């Protein structure tokens, strides 16, 4: 509906019972610029550029989520206590750069169509549990109101070595595994 | 499992031609209904869902907070804009490209795979060439991939069938690029 | 220059 060059959410901000737990970030066309650690109360920036030129204060995201904790008691009420629903999550596995054996690179499991917000997302190396060598994004806001979230392990192509994304979920009646490996 | 109750607040910035025209939309969302938003085209908060009046009604009423909200499309959307200006809308990463087959034999049907990666900006043009022939059918692309970490990719896939003694290369051009970067593939 | 944000709306219900 909306046609635009660029669109930021200068809030996407995030609070619900189980925990509990909340989400503060800022998204600029698509992309996350930081979320605050909201125990730490700390702005942790995703980018080096960003770190070097900008600065966001952690008490507003702190405030801005007592507030939603605020108004979601007042919408427990009005609703009668009306439950999130689980959605079905949808997983893709594919590589960061093109695979050449011996050349380090990165495996992106990308973890769509997520909600409630909470989930686990963990990888598998010859399906051996991987300790090290993996990040994720936050939860990065959809405009039907799901999240998505991304998870990086970084690995070493080989002619012995297979991969898979393991996905938990409320919405999924078993760990959900989305396998990947060099043709 | 255990129930979960989720409340959202997502406050959207709308820019088209640098910071003159702009919109503000926030967003008030219960598990994921949408009750109440400020939309500053309309500049009042509207109810969306029955959920809704008790708030909208509430903040148009408190002049202050109505106030505050629609100055927001300034002290805010703009405001962070200019920060925008100054970093997100300078980074350039420039692309890799690399060409694969999808085994290849002569007389026989293949997939030719440009991949674009790791490229920032989303703006990105990729052409597909058999000798100085531009290829205008057989093309087949993903849509643009988003990789969470600043960066995109995109496969652009090229119908063809190996015959001696083509040559096809991907030609791609970036506003991290100078200079076009030219890869190319070359049939046995 | 600090980056802003926007500003949740506090509902009024019955503590
Ligand atoms: C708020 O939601 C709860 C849970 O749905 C309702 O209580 C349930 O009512 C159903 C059907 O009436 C009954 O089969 C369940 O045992 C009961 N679950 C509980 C109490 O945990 C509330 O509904 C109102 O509750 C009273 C108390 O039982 C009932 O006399 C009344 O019929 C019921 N009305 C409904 C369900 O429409 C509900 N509160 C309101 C105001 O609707
Ligand atoms: C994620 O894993 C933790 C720890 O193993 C577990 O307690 C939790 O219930 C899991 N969450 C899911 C399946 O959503």
């Amino acid at each position: 509906d909306i046609v635009a060059d660029h669109v930021a959410s200068y809030g996407v901000n995030l609070y619900q019972s189980y925990g509990p737990s909340g989400q503060y970030s800022h998204e600029f066309d698509g992309d996350e610029e930081f979320y605050v650690d909201l125990e730490r109360k700390e702005t942790v920036w995703q980018l080096p550029l960003f770190r070097r030129f900008r600065r966001f204060d952690p008490q507003f995201a702190l405030t801005n989520i007592a507030v939603l904790k605020h108004n979601l008691n007042c919408v427990i009420k009005r609703s009668n206590s009306t439950a999130a629903t689980n959605e079905v999550p949808e997983v893709t596995v594919f590589s960061k750069s093109p695979v050449t054996l011996g050349q380090p690179n990165t495996l992106i499991c990308l973890v769509d169509n997520i909600f409630p917000p909470v989930v686990n997302i963990t990888w598998l190396s010859n399906g051996h549990s991987v300790t090290e060598g993996v990040s994720e994004t936050s939860f990065l806001s959809k405009s039907d109101h799901s999240f998505f979230k991304i998870s990086y392990l970084t690995f070493l192509p080989s002619d012995d070595e297979i991969y898979d994304c393991k996905v938990e979920h409320w919405g999924l009646d078993e760990p959900l595994l989305k396998h990947w490996e060099p043709e | 499992s255990p129930e979960d109750f989720v409340y959202q607040f997502k406050g959207m910035c709308y820019f088209t031609n640098g910071t003159e025209r702009v919109r503000l939309v926030t967003r008030y969302i219960y598990n994921r209904e949408e009750y109440a938003r400020f939309d500053s085209d309309v500049g009042v908060y509207r109810a969306v869902t029955p959920l809704g009046p008790p708030a909208a009604e509430y903040w148009n009423s408190q002049k202050e907070v109505l106030e505050r909200t629609r100055a927001e499309l300034d002290t805010v959307c703009r405001h962070n804009y200019q920060l925008e200006l100054r970093t997100t809308l300078q980074r350039r990463v420039e692309p890799t490209v690399t060409i694969s087959p999808s085994t290849e034999a002569l007389n026989h049907h293949n997939l030719l795979v440009c991949s674009v990666t790791d490229f920032y900006p989303a703006q990105i043009k990729v052409r597909w060439f058999r000798n100085d022939q531009e290829e205008t059918t057989g093309v087949v692309s993903t849509p643009l991939i988003r990789n969470g970490d600043w960066t995109f990719q995109i496969l652009v896939m090229l119908e063809m069938t190996p015959q001696r003694g083509d040559v096809y290369t991907c030609h791609v051009e970036h506003p991290s690029l100078q200079n076009p970067i030219i890869v190319e593939w070359r049939a046995q | 220059v600090e980056e802003l944000y926007l500003v949740a709306g506090e509902e009024g219900c019955g503590g």
